């Protein structure tokens, strides 16, 4: 269960605690949800896991031959089912923002969804680093 | 080209020691080697400190570059001493072969570039940093700067004897001279080793090599899978080395051991040796202190051709070992050890590995006296014939009637089926490595794999089978056991791992097995 | 399970958020069906885990050296069919975009399918990032 | 069975999805039919593939000796079918193509013959990218 | 036994022999004996030589534990004498002198004594090398 | 046996053969005999031949512990006879040469005494290389 | 047996064949007889090769322990005649020339003896190269 939880506006990384953070304004518009996608493209933790328990089941059932059959095609199934699994317990809920900045310009920066529901028009305040952008509400 | 300054005799081997195509664009490198076939000779005229340095009229319009080749020559400076501080051990002898202008000769900055950086492949400075006489014009130096006990524990984990423990102290410069002092100790299931060990790597300037090793092996028998035997052994080695190759190497000293043959669980394949010797205890019951002191001459050699250290994939190891008593002290044999290695790599992308490691032995007690049993040789397990228990392979023993037992009513040779080795050892092992997928293709290149066909050979090279008909003859020259499977290897912070699952495919009656062995720690 | 499912407009990976991503705008032309294909040119891991089930089928066969034969056909068999399975669930459909700058020029980008339906004759507005672009639809 | 399928105008990689891609329009000269190879030269898979199977069918004949004759014959005998039979399952269609660019010049690109069948003398909409072409048909 | 023995002007290593040495010439002032310790610091091999003679003689008193004692004491102490030994075998007299160079200056060397006995007031002649001074008297 | 018999003008070594060296010529004057010692400092490999075999001559005396008492005191004495016979296997008698150069300077050279007993007031021609110096009479 | 056999003016290495070296000529003086060394000082092998032999020769006397110490006084025995005999089968007869170059200078060389006969006065062709000079008649 890699962690994506650091991807909101209301938790912060302990990597980017007790720093300083330059501050520009900005006007929203066009929030919309989306999904997020975390973690790795294999997920090789999904299968070991998977595997053995889908193994070790294989070896309840029949005897001699049979039973070696049964212990295998248990294992790549339980194999393709923890991948299946694993890669379904990262999707987030999320939203994507287009933002005006009060520079005069547009970007747009994507989030976890949190506890705070954003609004097209409102003002926020962006927290930026090295490319590194949160847009707290208020 | 062009020359611009005294060059002392290369003003028209311009266009040959450092010639060109004309028509050939501006170059960074072809035209500042113009330059730099000249930089670098000076210093075979005496010459100091060879200046090339060449600055053209980049010429755009119709492009041609004229090259201006302002080449002054150094001077005629000599070799008076070679100075290195704050090192009390490191020489000023073998600090000078390691670089390239002797003790009394033309000098010059230039030509002594070839020296100043091998001198820390010593493997013991942090820096190796690098004179006109001061205050005197004419005679010259070369000076050089250097920059300069860890414990270590070591837990692990197993198949061949479970939990395993290292802890000892190492410092390679004893006040200051070089020597190497370390001590280890180990415990496990079977045997504890406690050992002190030094070593002078220099004593002729040349090379030689002595070491001075006081070892104790407090081994144990039954929890190793073997018969039952105890042995409580402590004795000193000493040898000489001195290389010959960078290739190569070569040793010989001499070794003396003491044993303390004891608690024996009565079978005839040891109780052939007890009679050669003189002991015949009671052939039932297990009372009997069987005492040896072996002096023993021993010698060596090697070979390493490997390009990477960790996880090595090229070149070719080689070793040899024997070893001979003199005829003077306890019990009189020798022991012919010769071992291989070879990871031959087919393309320079370095994906597919050939590797496969022949071992060879053969003991023999001389005067018709017998090897003693404890040296033997030991075949299968996890490190050389994987998919068969530990030491499992080698012709079993005969256990007598003892307290097979008269209370079930055993009165004659038990037959049993327990590993004990042998003394004539042949192993070979083709592996046929491949590359690492599964994981990501950005590091899908370290954690290895191979498949594996091992064979483990090892026999009583004077079993009887006249005297044994139901038996068979426990000599046979072609009952191999061969096996294959596979295994993954690789580093991670806690260690050294790797897990296997080998089949034993073939194999005889007699013959255990062990599919499945695992390795964190040490083995 | 190769995870070719980060290729919608609906779906962003953990690295391409909190980071600020620029605007530009355009209009849409020529929108024509294509099929994505996700993952690695070899299958090297489908390949095993039909090889060793593909093996475990042979042993069910003959009796002697006629199994052993079997036991081995199986393996190849169930191992090539391993990759033809595999490489047939990487499959996805996808969308190709001629889309208008307003500064005046045009490019292409394709995605996978997802729930909006695009259209030749829109408004869509081009999020970018280090030479990474998705297209919104609005 | 090295995946060789997306070097057609109707299959993209996963790596070219959600990228900038360049238009350029240009018209067509001379398309002529050509076949496309594709994988390794040396074919190690196909190698222990025909070795083991050509290897298990030695054993059915014989005895004692001659049976560890044939064993080995047979091995090699599939070990050369294999790279033998891999080499000729990637043998795949395909055209090559001139074509003159508004620009004024020629090039030529080869692809992967699919469904829609080109024509002497066209409008084609090139997708261009760091040096990657495709051509699409309107 | 290090080999201090080479110091004196009255014999030379192998290391200055056939080589080229520069001669001076000078007036001798103040000679003073002096002596003069030579070789390693760590003494090693006195400290085995001593306590391997300090531990077989130390199997001979007494029997059981009372022996064990005996070989550990009797060890240590042949090894400290070992080194109390063998550095007081390195120590050589010798003179110290000093001298003024027809040159116009004063330097002093420190010398192995030899057999011809040094005067305050004589000729010597300085057999120069790469700093490494021989003072023969004539 | 260190070979210290290279060291005269009547001998060369194989790095200096088929090489070109310099002649001067000069005037001798005040010859005086010497010794050279030559070799390492620790008399090498001449203290093990003497361990060793003042080792084995200590089993020829006594039994038991005090056989084992006699192994070691020979071992040591013959360790230290070994250094002290392999030096005096070194020395060698030699002369210390007076040359005036014509160039007008004089130099001093040590050499291994040979067959040629030189005199104050001759002639030599010294053979130079990079700095190694040889004299020879005529 | 150290090949010392390419230090004459009558034999070349492999490695100087079919290259080009210079030709400067010149005219002799002062021919006299020399002997050259050719090899190492430490003789690592002789040693063994002397050792082995004479310490198989002890295994021939006495018995017990009157054997076990003839098998060392043998064997450093041998050793000592090792080095003693090797070092002393690559002395080889050789000539010292003075030489005049017609350029205007004096040089010497040294060269092992072959058939040729010089004489104070000949015309003789130095074969010169990067540091190495054979002298051939005429
Ligand atoms: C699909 C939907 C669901 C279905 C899924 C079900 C799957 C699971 C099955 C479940 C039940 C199963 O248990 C049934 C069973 O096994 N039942 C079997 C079971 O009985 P029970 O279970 O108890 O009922 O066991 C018995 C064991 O039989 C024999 O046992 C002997 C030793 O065992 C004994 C003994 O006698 O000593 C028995 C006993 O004494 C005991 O003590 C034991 C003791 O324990 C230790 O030995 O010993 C062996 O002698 P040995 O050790 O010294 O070798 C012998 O080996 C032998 O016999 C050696 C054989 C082996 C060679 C045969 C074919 C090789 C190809 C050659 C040319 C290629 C074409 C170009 O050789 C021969 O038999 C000689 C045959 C000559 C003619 C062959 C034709 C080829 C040319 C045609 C050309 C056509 C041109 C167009 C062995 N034959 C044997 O075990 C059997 C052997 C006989 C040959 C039959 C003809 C097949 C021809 C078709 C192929 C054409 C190709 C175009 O059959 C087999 O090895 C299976 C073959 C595997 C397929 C491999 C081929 C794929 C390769 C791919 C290449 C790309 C069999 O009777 C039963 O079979 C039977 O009841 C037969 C059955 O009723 C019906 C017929 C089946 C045949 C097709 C199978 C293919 C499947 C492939 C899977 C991927
Ligand atoms: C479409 C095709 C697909 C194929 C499969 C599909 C269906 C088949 C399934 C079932 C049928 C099959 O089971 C039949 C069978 O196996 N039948 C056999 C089976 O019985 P079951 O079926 O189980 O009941 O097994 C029994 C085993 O028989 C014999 O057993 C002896 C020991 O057994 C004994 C004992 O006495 O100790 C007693 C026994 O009872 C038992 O107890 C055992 C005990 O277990 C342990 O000892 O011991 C062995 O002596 P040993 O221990 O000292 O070694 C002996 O081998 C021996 O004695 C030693 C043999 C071996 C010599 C081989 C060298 C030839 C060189 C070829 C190059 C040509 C020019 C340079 O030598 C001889 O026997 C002397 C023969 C001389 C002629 C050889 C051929 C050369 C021709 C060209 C010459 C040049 C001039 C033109 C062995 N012969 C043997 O096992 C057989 C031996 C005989 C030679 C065959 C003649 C024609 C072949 C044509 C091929 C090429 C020609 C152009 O053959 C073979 O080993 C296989 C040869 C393989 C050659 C491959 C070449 C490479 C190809 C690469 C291509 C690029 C036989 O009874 C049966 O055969 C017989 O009753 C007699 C019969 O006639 C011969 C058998 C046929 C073999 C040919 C097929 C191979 C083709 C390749 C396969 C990929
Ligand atoms: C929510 C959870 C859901 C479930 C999960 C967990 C539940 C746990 C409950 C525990 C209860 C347990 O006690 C049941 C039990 O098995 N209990 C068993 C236990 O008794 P207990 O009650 O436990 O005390 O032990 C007994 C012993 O079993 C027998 O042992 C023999 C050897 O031992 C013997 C002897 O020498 O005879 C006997 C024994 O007494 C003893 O003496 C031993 C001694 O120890 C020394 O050996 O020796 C074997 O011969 P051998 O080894 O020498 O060769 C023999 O199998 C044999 O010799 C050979 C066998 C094998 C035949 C191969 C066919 C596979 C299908 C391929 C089709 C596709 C082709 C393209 O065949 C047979 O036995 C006869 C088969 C007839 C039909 C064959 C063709 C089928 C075609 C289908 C096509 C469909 C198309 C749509 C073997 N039969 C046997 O063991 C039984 C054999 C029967 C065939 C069933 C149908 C097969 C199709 C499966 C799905 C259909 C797909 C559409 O089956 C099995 O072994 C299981 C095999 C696993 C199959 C995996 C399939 C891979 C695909 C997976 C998909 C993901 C069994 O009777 C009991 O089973 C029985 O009482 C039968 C009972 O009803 C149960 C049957 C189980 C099947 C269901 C699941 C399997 C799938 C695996 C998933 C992980
Ligand atoms: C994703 C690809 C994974 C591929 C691995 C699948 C291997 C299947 C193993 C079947 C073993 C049957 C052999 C004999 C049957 C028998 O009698 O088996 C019986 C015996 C144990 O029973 P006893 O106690 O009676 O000995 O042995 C076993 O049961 C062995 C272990 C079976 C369960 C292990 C689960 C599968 C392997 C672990 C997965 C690792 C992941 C690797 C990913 C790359
Ligand atoms: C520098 C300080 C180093 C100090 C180390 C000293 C170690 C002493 C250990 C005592 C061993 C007792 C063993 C068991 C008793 C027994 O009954 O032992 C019995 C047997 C044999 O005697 P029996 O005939 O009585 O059985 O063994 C011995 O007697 C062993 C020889 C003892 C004497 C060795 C002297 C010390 C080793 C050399 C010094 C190394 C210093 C190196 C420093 C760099
Ligand atoms: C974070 O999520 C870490 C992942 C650890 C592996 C997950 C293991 C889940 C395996 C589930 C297997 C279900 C098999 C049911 C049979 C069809
Ligand atoms: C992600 O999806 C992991 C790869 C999934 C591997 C699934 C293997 C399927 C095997 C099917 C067996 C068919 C064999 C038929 C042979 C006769
Ligand atoms: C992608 O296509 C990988 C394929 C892996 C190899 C499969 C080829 C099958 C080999 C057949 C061998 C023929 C046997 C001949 C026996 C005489
Ligand atoms: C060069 O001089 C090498 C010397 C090697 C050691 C020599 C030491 C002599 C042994 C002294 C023994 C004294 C025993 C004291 C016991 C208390
Ligand atoms: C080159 O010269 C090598 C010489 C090697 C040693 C030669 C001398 C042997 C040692 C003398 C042994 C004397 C024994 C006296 C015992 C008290
Ligand atoms: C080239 O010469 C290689 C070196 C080989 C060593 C030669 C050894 C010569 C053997 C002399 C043995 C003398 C024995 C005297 C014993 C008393």
């Amino acid at each position: 269960c890699v962690n994506n939880d650091t991807l909101s506006g209301d938790v912060y990384t302990a990597s980017e605690a007790k720093q300083v953070q330059n501050v520009s304004y900005g006007t929203i518009v066009n929030v919309r949800p989306v999904q997020i996608q975390g973690g790795d493209d294999s997920n090789v933790i999904g299968a070991i896991g998977g595997a053995v328990l889908g193994g070790f089941l294989g070896n309840t059932v029949g005897g001699g031959t049979g039973r070696s059959l049964a212990t295998a095609a248990g294992a790549v199934a339980g194999g393709v089912a923890g991948q299946g699994v694993q890669s379904a317990m990262n999707k987030t809920q999320g939203v994507e923002l287009e933002i005006r900045k009060d520079d005069g310009n547009t970007i747009m920066v994507v989030q976890k969804q949190g506890n705070t529901r954003f609004s097209p028009g409102q003002r926020v305040v962006l927290a930026s680093n090295g490319s590194q952008v949160t847009v707290s509400p208020r | 080209v062009e020359v611009s300054g005294n060059l002392a005799g290369h003003s028209a081997e311009i266009e040959q020691l450092t010639k060109i195509e004309p028509g050939e664009l501006y170059n960074g490198t072809k035209v500042t080697k113009m330059e730099d076939d000249i930089k670098k000779l000076l210093g075979r005229y005496g010459y100091a400190y060879p200046r090339v340095q060449s600055m053209p009229e980049i010429n755009d319009a119709d492009k041609t570059v004229k090259l201006r080749v302002n080449v002054d020559a150094g001077n005629r400076f000599y070799v008076r001493k070679i100075r290195f501080e704050g090192n009390d051990t490191s020489k000023d002898a073998v600090l000078r072969r390691e670089m390239r202008q002797m003790e009394g000769a033309w000098l010059g900055s230039d030509l002594v570039d070839q020296g100043k950086e091998r001198l820390n492949r010593l493997g013991f400075f942090e820096t190796v940093d690098t004179q006109r006489v001061p205050g005197s014009p004419d005679q010259v130096d070369v000076v050089y700067k250097v920059k300069e006990g860890s414990f270590n524990f070591g837990i692990g984990y197993g198949t061949e004897s479970g939990v395993s423990f290292q802890a000892g102290v190492q410092q390679d410069n004893w006040l200051g001279t070089g020597y190497a002092v370390g001590i280890n100790g180990t415990k496990n299931d079977y045997q504890t080793y406690a050992e002190l060990s030094v070593t002078n790597p220099y004593f002729t300037v040349d090379g030689v090599s002595l070491g001075g090793r006081l070892f104790y092996n407090d081994f144990q028998a039954d929890d190793a899978d073997l018969s039952d035997y105890t042995n409580k052994s402590y004795g000193t080695d000493v040898t000489l080395g001195f290389p010959i190759n960078e290739y190569n190497s070569l040793r010989a000293g001499l070794g003396y051991v003491h044993n303390s043959l004891s608690n024996m669980q009565p079978q005839v394949a040891m109780w052939r040796y007890l009679y050669s010797m003189g002991e015949h205890p009671s052939t039932s019951d297990q009372d009997n202190s069987f005492k040896t002191d072996d002096f023993t001459f021993n010698y060596g050699w090697t070979y390493n051709k490997l390009d990477r250290g960790y996880f090595p994939t090229d070149g070719s190891r080689v070793n040899l070992t024997g070893k001979v008593t003199i005829p003077g002290s306890d019990n009189e044999y020798y022991k012919v050890t010769l071992d291989t290695a070879t990871y031959v790599p087919i393309d320079d992308d370095h994906k597919w590995v050939v590797l496969g490691r022949t071992r060879w032995g053969y003991g023999d007690g001389l005067g018709g006296k017998e090897m003693p049993f404890y040296e033997n040789f030991y075949a299968g397990g996890s490190s050389t014939v994987r998919g068969f228990q530990s030491n499992t392979i080698g012709p079993k023993a005969v256990y007598f009637p003892h307290q097979c037992a008269t209370q079930d009513g055993a009165k004659d040779l038990c037959k049993s089926d327990d590993a004990v080795g042998g003394n004539a050892m042949a192993v070979a092992s083709l592996e046929f490595i491949t590359p690492t997928p599964f994981i990501s293709d950005k590091y899908a290149n370290s954690v290895r794999t191979s498949f594996f066909w091992d064979m483990g050979t090892v026999w009583d090279t004077n079993w009887d089978s006249s005297q044994y008909s139901g038996y068979p003859d426990y000599s046979d020259p072609s009952n191999i056991r061969m096996s294959a499977g596979i295994a993954l290897q690789w580093m991670s912070p806690l260690g050294p791992l790797v897990f296997s699952y080998a089949q034993p495919f073939k194999k005889y009656d007699g013959d255990k097995a062990e599919q499945f062995q695992f390795n964190i720690g040490k083995t």
